[PDB]
């Protein structure tokens, strides 16, 4: 339901489908295996941030803090008006959840790894029509 | 019918450089406009509900008269002029032969434009010019 | 396709190919990106 | 063509530069490895740039170097008729 | 291997012109309009259409084509999206070009305060080089808190000769973090008024002064107008300038360009359901306020007496003139 | 109140209705800035005056694009491509008309059949937009006045008994402050 | 030479003589001469290109009906001319084809006559390369003629050309 | 139409041409790379005038490369196609989208939309072609045809015909 | 100028006031990535016809 886009190295000399193709990082090439003709030559290997598309999705957001230099007024009225934003509303209700199961794990001294899971089912199983009268504090506990 | 084109509706308010065009074969008010979109490519019928006379873009000339029906037999008097065109010493100062010859130039004219005897009019005026 | 555009300046026959570090094309877009407009041209302007 | 000086009135220094020398001597043999006709005898030869250094030393080489001046203006100077001392 | 063949003429550059985009010409150079601050789909399989990373604006993948040009990443040079601001808001690098611009002109028509008529303008307006005779040029008018609908003949002192003017007072313009506040002196009768120059005011007064006018003060009619230097619509780099890195190929991480863009269209969208139904005043200052300090921080996010934006992990964000300076910077 | 605002901020929009800030000091209450709504008539009837304009041009436009050739679109990656476009793309057999992204056959556009729909809609729009014209005939034929809040004023019937705001114009003495459109001839 | 962007140029089309940048009235040659567009029609053309292809014939060495005329042209071409020259057999074979005047004669009777009136080179070409039989037709075949010349000028043109019409 | 026009061109010769025989190599280069070829801003370059004196200029060897590149001047005739002209050819292929007319080094495409409702695509015949009660439209056929528009690129050039208006067509 | 200080509010300067930069100098034909007018490149090296023929 879209265009293709896909990009597929084989060698015109050896017309072999599919081909035998040698990724010589080293050397930063990519070679074909039978007559070793080079296909693809200046292959690739803080500016950036990491995130996990598992427990936040597609979510792009930057906080507001103090600088080398900076007056307060600037930062609180910043912090007022960004907290007025709509759109990111409906995240922050998910977000201010995963806070709470944070705390609640730490407290329980228990594993990264059971609060990861914990946060992933809440948010599965979140914004569902058959979890709507039922407390929060429920949905956290059974979560968890 | 008074000051926008009838066909696209363009009144003179919104449009003041409309300029309307007309066309002998049907003379039916158009706008250049219209007339650029419907006929830039070809010839095609005319855009009118009743009218199925087919016509050319570059036939389009600018109204003189307000009247159509002056407009009509003006245009269609310079056609018969063309054709019929002679003066006093053509017939050797003979007056009554002359007049005759403008009474029946004045009829031909006059049957053009009522459609009386569309073929046999047209017909001698073919023949007429090649004599 | 051996074909060439230049949407916005609606020309397809005055296109010129030149050779420069790819950090030089980042550092234009940088400053394309951030509203300065360095033009590359061909041809001088001006006399020496 | 008001740039270039006529050949009549040059008052550029008669002798090859070092560094002329050294961009003829390696525009030569890069034609040289690219299968250029030579235009001096070798006695036994297989060195681009030995073979350059011979043509420059016998003056064979079919090159002209155009000087160029700070107001745009540019001499030519033929490689047979430049000086090499240096 | 190598780039494929080209059939365009192999030139040299020999001249570099420099300037500022038009919105117009922004336009016109986008490939794709980016309304969604999101950069996959719902899926996470394919860029969504629209986003940042829209597959339109090019290709740092070696095994995905640009839906453009059709070619590989090692060949596609990028493809400038744009985004169109609610309201213009100001360049951080411009403001304070801006201010001594608006010394210099009026405030209600755009014309310069000072024309030939006085001798210390014409000693100002024989410089030849641009930048000092702007500099002398603002020395000069800075001072003049008067339009001067009537100016005082050149032969004589006895007769006044008119001129084009509104006899409006001019106010103190000031700089107040990203914003630009004017003072206007009251009469006799008592404290001066006092408010904030709308960005939309002054790119209409900038949009007023004429060719001969900006062309004094250095401004190229054909490469770099005043009203430029407001934005109406930001250009969007395209992937190649903020690639998207993998440290085990498993987590996906995002440039902070991107991260910025995001928030760019977030307060941009904002601010337009906002000022679309309700939204008092207040409400609008506020999120238009937002909005300029994101694209304030997305081109410099260093700023003296401004808040650094932050990332989760709590470091300075990287904006591009951080990427430009230093001893390991592009230059 | 949230009802109210997509009301006015339209109608704000379009310019039908003008806002006018002001401070009122109450002898017994802390002041607050009111705002108060009124109609420029000036700026709201070549609003309407542009607005009609654009909106006929649009629909004429429309019927001048349609009476073109029709084109040809890709039902892979969704591409328009025009006739003189897509005649340099067909196949070597000489066929059919070739995508050049997805190497598939292209297909015929719409848009034949509208002509004389768009006909009809202009001619319904001028009837229905009939008296707009003529009220404008007659407008240009007079001369209107801007409108103030001062002198929108004296024409003022009151809301209610005791309505809290104060219906008074006070400008401040000595104030060079100017604002934008805030002025009139 | 001053600065220069996006302007805003007439588009290229016959009906208004507006030929582009490249195709304007006055020319400048390699001499730095001035000129004026040289435009020829179809028979001029075929005269042109085979008097330059005897040409180098010539140089080379020392250094009738249609289909008689066709082959002709055919072999001389394939001789006398390079590879990738296709596009040169089609020209060549269409303007034999299409010609109306056959000889240097006729020819230049085409130039003297058409450069009375003064028109345009491209619109004296069109006339010279299109067949019209009456002003009508002329006038509907280059839309740019109209109001520039009378049809009785115009009638008398073509009945004096179809009248040199080889054969 | 055909036109006579001065161009310029740069040619690059491969240093194994540096002989004492270099100019035969730069016109033969000249009559191999021109000749035949289309450029969008000057036509079908169909043949070069004067072929025993073309300006040869001062060649510049490139930096790298080693190449010599040179400027030459000529005088071709060259064929320019330009909408709103009318010229004649002969159709070459048919098809259901329309007729292809083969004018020169040029081939003009008819769409169906800018046929004459008249005529109709007709597959039954073989060759395809187009019937209709005054005339048949064929492989072989004249066809008198008016250029409606011209798409031109650096190394290419298209253009679409009309045969609708009177006089069109059929020759 | 940019190069050795001030890299991003030179580059601002220029862009305002319509800066040309004729890319004389060594750091703009080392941005550029072409070769700079300075020793071996102050010149430009052609090639001669009338001693290629005379050369045999
Ligand atoms: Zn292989
Ligand atoms: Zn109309
Ligand atoms: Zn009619
Ligand atoms: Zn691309
Ligand atoms: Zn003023
Ligand atoms: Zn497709």
């Amino acid at each position: 339901r879209g265009p293709n886009l896909n990009i597929v190295l084989t060698c015109p000399e050896c017309k072999v489908y599919p081909p035998k193709i040698v990724e010589r990082f080293s050397e930063g090439d990519v070679v074909c295996a039978l007559c070793g003709l080079v296909l693809s030559d200046k292959l690739v290997d803080r500016v950036g941030e990491a995130s996990n598309p598992l427990l936040d999705g597609n979510n792009l957001s930057t906080r507001i803090g103090k600088g080398e230099t900076t007056d307060m007024r600037f930062t609180k009225e910043l912090n007022k008006a960004q907290g007025k934003n709509v759109m990111d509303k409906k995240d922050n209700e998910v977000q201010a959840a995963f806070a709470k199961i944070t705390m609640l794990c730490d407290a329980a001294e228990l594993p990264k790894i059971v609060k990861d899971c914990a946060k992933e089912a809440y948010k599965l199983c979140h914004d569902e029509k058959t979890l709507k009268g039922k407390s929060m504090e429920s949905i956290m506990a059974a979560s968890i | 019918n008074k000051d926008m084109c009838p066909i696209c509706k363009t009144d003179r308010y919104l449009s003041p450089d409309v300029k309307f065009l007309v066309n002998p074969e049907c003379y039916h008010r158009i706008c250049e406009s219209c007339v650029d979109r419907i006929f830039s490519l070809g010839p095609a019928q005319c855009p009118y509900k009743g009218c199925d006379k087919i016509l050319r873009k570059n036939k389009f000339k600018t109204q003189i008269f307000d009247d159509v029906e002056v407009e009509k037999e003006v245009d269609i008097r310079k056609r018969v002029f063309n054709v019929f065109n002679k003066t006093i010493d053509d017939f050797n100062g003979d007056l009554v032969e002359y007049n005759k010859y403008l009474e029946e130039v004045e009829d031909i004219i006059y049957k053009l434009d009522h459609g009386i005897d569309v073929a046999k009019t047209e017909e001698k005026l073919r023949t007429y010019e090649e004599l | 396709h051996n074909q060439f555009e230049c949407k916005g300046c609606d020309n397809k026959i005055d296109i010129y190919q030149i050779h420069i570090p790819y950090a030089a094309k980042l550092l234009f877009q940088e400053l394309m990106a951030m509203n300065i407009t360095p033009r590359l041209y061909t041809d001088r302007s001006r006399d020496f | 063509k008001e740039k270039a000086i006529p050949k009549d009135q040059r008052a550029t220094t008669p002798y090859m530069t070092k560094y002329e020398r050294a961009r003829i001597l390696g525009t030569r043999a890069l034609q040289i490895s690219m299968n250029a006709p030579v235009f001096v005898d070798l006695e036994g030869e297989t060195d681009p740039l030995r073979i350059a250094m011979k043509e420059l030393a016998e003056k064979k080489i079919p090159l002209v170097i155009r000087r160029y001046l700070p107001d745009g203006s540019f001499e030519d100077w033929s490689v047979e008729e430049l000086i090499v001392d240096l | 291997v190598g780039q494929q063949y080209s059939s365009a003429p192999l030139r040299t550059v020999k001249e570099v012109q420099f300037g500022l985009f038009s919105p117009e010409e922004v336009r016109a150079i986008s490939v794709a309009k980016i309304r969604f601050p999101e950069t996959m789909d719902e899926t996470q399989t394919r860029a969504k259409i629209g986003g940042l990373n829209d597959p339109r604006l090019g290709s740092i993948d070696r095994n995905l084509k640009c839906q453009t040009c059709q070619e590989g990443m090692n060949e596609c040079p990028g493809h400038f999206g744009h985004i169109d601001l609610a309201k213009p808001v100001f360049h951080v690098g411009f403001i304070a070009k801006i201010k001594k611009v608006c010394e210099c002109v009026c405030m209600h028509c755009g014309k310069l305060l000072l024309d030939e008529h006085n001798e210390l303008m014409r000693q100002a307006l024989a410089i030849k080089d641009s930048k000092k005779r702007f500099a002398a040029i603002w020395t000069l008018c800075k001072t003049k808190m008067v339009c001067e609908t009537d100016v005082p003949s050149e032969d004589d002192p006895t007769q006044l000769v008119s001129r084009g003017g509104c006899g409006n007072t001019q106010p103190t313009i000031r700089k107040d973090g990203l914003k630009l506040v004017g003072s206007w002196k009251k009469d006799r009768a008592d404290e001066p008024e006092l408010r904030v120059l709308s960005t939309e005011e002054i790119l209409n007064i900038f949009k007023h002064i004429s060719v001969k006018d900006f062309t004094s003060l250095g401004f190229n009619e054909v490469f770099s107008r005043p009203e430029w230097m407001i934005l109406t619509c930001l250009p969007v780099p395209p992937p190649p300038v903020r690639p998207s890195i993998s440290f085990n190929e498993s987590q996906r991480g995002e440039d902070d360009l991107t991260f910025k863009l995001a928030d760019i269209l977030k307060a941009n969208i904002s601010l337009e359901t906002l000022e679309h139904n309700g939204a008092p005043h207040h409400a609008i200052e506020e999120a238009e306020s937002l909005l300029q300090f994101h694209v304030a921080t997305y081109m410099d996010n260093d700023i003296a007496g401004q808040p650094q934006a932050l990332q989760k992990s709590g470091r300075p964000v990287k904006s591009i003139r951080a990427r430009l300076k230093g001893k390991e910077g592009r230059i | 109140k949230t009802e109210l605002g997509p009301l006015i901020a339209r109608l704000r929009s379009d310019r039908l209705i003008s806002i006018h800030k002001q401070r009122e000091y109450p002898p017994n209450s802390k002041s607050v800035e009111r705002v108060y709504y009124y109609v420029k008539y000036p700026h709201a009837i070549d609003a309407i005056k542009w607005k009609v304009h654009q909106v006929v041009q649009r629909l004429k436009d429309d019927l001048d694009k349609n009476s073109e050739p029709n084109g040809y679109m890709c039902p892979i990656c969704l591409t328009k491509y025009t006739q003189l476009e897509a005649v340099q793309l067909l196949n070597f057999d000489r066929t059919e008309f070739l995508c050049s992204l997805c190497d598939e056959p292209l297909v015929e556009d719409d848009s034949g059949k509208k002509n004389k729909e768009k006909q009809d809609k202009l001619n319904r729009l001028m009837d229905q937009i009939q008296p707009i014209i003529d009220s404008l005939k007659k407008i240009d034929d007079s001369r209107i006045e801007e409108n103030t809040f001062e002198i929108a004023l004296a024409r003022l019937i009151p809301p209610q008994n005791q309505s809290h705001a104060a219906y008074t114009y006070n400008p401040k003495k000595g104030s060079t402050m100017f604002r934008p459109g805030d002025s009139a001839p | 030479r001053r600065r220069r962007l996006k302007k805003v140029e007439e588009e290229e089309n016959a009906a208004t003589l507006q030929l582009g940048q490249e195709f304007q009235l006055k020319q400048i040659n390699h001499q730095g001469e001035e000129e004026e567009l040289i435009a020829l029609n179809l028979s001029e053309a075929r005269l042109v290109i085979k008097e330059a292809l005897v040409e180098r014939r010539r140089a080379f060495k020392r250094s009738e009906t249609r289909e008689k005329e066709l082959e002709s042209i055919d072999v001389l071409l394939e001789q006398t001319t390079g590879g990738n020259n296709k596009d040169l057999k089609n020209t060549m074979q269409y303007l034999t084809n299409f010609s109306r005047f056959r000889d240097q004669e006729t020819v230049g009777a085409v130039i003297q006559l058409l450069k009375s009136t003064g028109l345009h080179p491209f619109e004296v070409a069109q006339l010279g390369s299109l067949a019209c039989d009456t002003a009508d037709e002329a006038k509907t075949l280059i839309p740019s003629l109209n109001n520039k010349i009378s049809d009785d000028e115009l009638e008398r043109i073509l009945k004096e050309l179809s009248n040199l019409e080889t054969l | 139409m055909f036109f006579i026009k001065d161009l310029s061109l740069n040619i690059t010769l491969h240093p194994s041409f540096f002989g004492p025989r270099m100019k035969q190599y730069l016109k033969t280069k000249l009559l191999e790379e021109v000749e035949g070829s289309c450029t969008g801003k000057f036509g079908y370059i169909l043949c070069v005038l004067d072929y025993d004196n073309i300006d040869i200029q001062r060649g510049r060897i490139l930096p790298t490369d080693g190449s010599a590149e040179f400027n030459v001047k000529y005088r071709a005739v060259v064929f320019k196609p330009f909408k709103g002209e009318v010229v004649d050819g002969t159709v070459v292929s048919c098809s259901q989208h329309g007729f292809e007319v083969q004018v020169g080094p040029m081939k003009v495409f008819v769409t169906k939309h800018l046929m004459p409702q008249d005529l109709t695509f007709n597959a039954g015949s073989n060759p395809p072609s187009y019937q209709s009660s005054e005339d048949v439209i064929t492989i072989k056929s004249r066809i008198r045809v008016k250029i409606e528009g011209c798409i031109s690129q650096v190394s290419s050039i298209h253009a679409i015909g009309s045969i609708k208006e009177d006089y069109l067509g059929a020759i | 100028r940019c190069s050795f200080e001030e890299t991003v509010e030179i580059l601002f300067e220029a862009g305002a006031s319509a800066e040309l930069d004729d890319c004389r100098g060594v750091s703009e034909n080392v941005i550029l990535g072409q070769m700079a007018p300075i020793g071996t490149g102050a010149f430009d090296v052609m090639i001669d016809e009338e001693s290629l023929v005379k050369y045999m």
